[PDB]
């Protein structure tokens, strides 16, 4: 595993990401969820605190909630059930 | 769990 470093959309890359889950559809449900639920801790930060948490990972300067949950999916932060 | 009591 010798690849040279990724840049943009392709960060973290998608064969290292393919490891934690069973399918690629299994990782876009995933970081969808993921990114809806830090959207909403965005959203929901101004009243007071309820069940959601997140970024656990330290966001950039301005980064898309999608990055930020993709880059914690690489970061073996999260677990789930499918149905 | 390992994550969620990091936060």
């Amino acid at each position: 595993g010798g690849y040279d470093t990724p840049l943009g959309i392709t960060n973290p890359p998608i064969d290292e990401l393919l490891d934690r889950v069973s399918s690629k559809y299994a990782l876009v449900i995933y970081a969808a969820k993921r990114a809806r639920q830090i959207n909403d801790y965005y959203n929901q930060l101004g009243e007071g605190i309820l069940e959601y948490v997140g970024p656990l990972v330290e966001p950039g300067l301005q980064e898309k909630p999608l990055s930020i949950a993709l880059r914690e999916i690489h970061a073996d932060l999260l677990e789930h059930t499918e149905g | 769990e390992e994550a969620r009591a990091a936060a």
